[PDB]
């Protein structure tokens, strides 16, 4: 729905890396370089931000 | 106006439209094979061992 504040496996704050990851993919990085350059080195931390469907930009369209 | 009968007809010609020639090509046209997966270029170790 929204990015988790912590990675599930190890408790790294990955919840501050969603806007500054969209900003790197909009500025033409590959995803194999937009995750190393945010400091996500373990593949449990990369997993949280690579495979994330941010399903609240689709859910706020139904707003009063 | 009597309309008398006649003899037996020998043969019966059947007129029909011809077979569809030059419709199929002499070689066949298959769907091309989906390619085998490639190892992508630019793969390197991004994980360094800590400390
Ligand atoms: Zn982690």
């Amino acid at each position: 729905m929204i990015i988790p504040v912590r990675c599930f496996t190890c408790g790294k704050i990955v919840g501050n890396k969603w806007e500054a990851y969209l900003g790197l993919l909009q500025a033409e990085y590959t995803e194999g370089d937009a995750l190393d350059a945010l400091g996500l080195k373990r593949y449990c931390c990369r997993r949280m931000l690579l495979a994330h469907v941010d399903l609240i930009e689709k859910l706020l369209n139904y707003a009063p | 106006g009597g309309l008398t009968c006649a003899s037996a007809p020998q043969g019966t010609l059947r007129i029909l439209e011809g077979p569809q020639q030059s419709l199929s090509g002499s070689p066949l046209q298959p769907i091309p094979a989906s390619p085998p997966p490639q190892i992508p270029p630019g793969l390197r170790p991004r994980f360094c061992a800590f400390g």
